[PDB]
C-alpha cells in the first residue's frame, strides 16, 4: 500500500494534463479547464488506416 | 537330395538393446521453476485492484 500511493500522484499527472478527468471518479473536471486532447489535430483511424 | 539348411530350421539371433519413438517432455517444468512446498494447499496474496 505504500509503494501503491506513490504511482497513484504520478498517474494523475497523465489524467489531469491529457484527459481533464479526476482519477478517483473518472469524471470530468469540473471547469472545463485545458487538456491536451483539446487540440483541432485529430488524425481519426478508419478500418483502412487502423493496421497503419 | 542336397542337403539345405532349410532342414535345420534354425533361430534367429536376438539383437541387444530396445529401439524406441522418444517421448515429449514436461514444457512446465522448464517454463516454470519448481518452489520448495510442504505437502498441502498453498496460499498467494494477490492485490485485486490499486487505489
Amino acid at each position: 500500500m505504500a509503494d501503491l500511493s506513490g504511482v497513484a500522484l504520478g498517474r494523475a499527472l497523465d489524467l489531469i494534463g491529457i484527459h481533464g478527468i479526476n482519477p478517483l471518479t473518472g469524471a470530468a473536471l469540473a471547469g472545463t479547464p485545458p487538456k491536451i486532447i483539446d487540440t483541432t489535430n485529430v488524425v481519426e483511424l478508419t478500418t483502412e488506416t487502423l493496421g497503419l | 537330395a542336397v542337403l539345405k539348411t532349410s532342414s535345420f530350421q534354425l533361430p534367429r539371433h536376438l539383437v541387444p538393446g530396445v529401439w524406441q519413438k522418444a517421448q515429449g517432455q514436461s514444457v512446465l517444468a522448464r517454463l516454470s521453476n519448481a518452489e520448495p512446498q510442504e505437502f498441502g494447499e498453498q496460499q498467494y496474496m494477490t492485490l485485486t485492484a490499486p487505489p
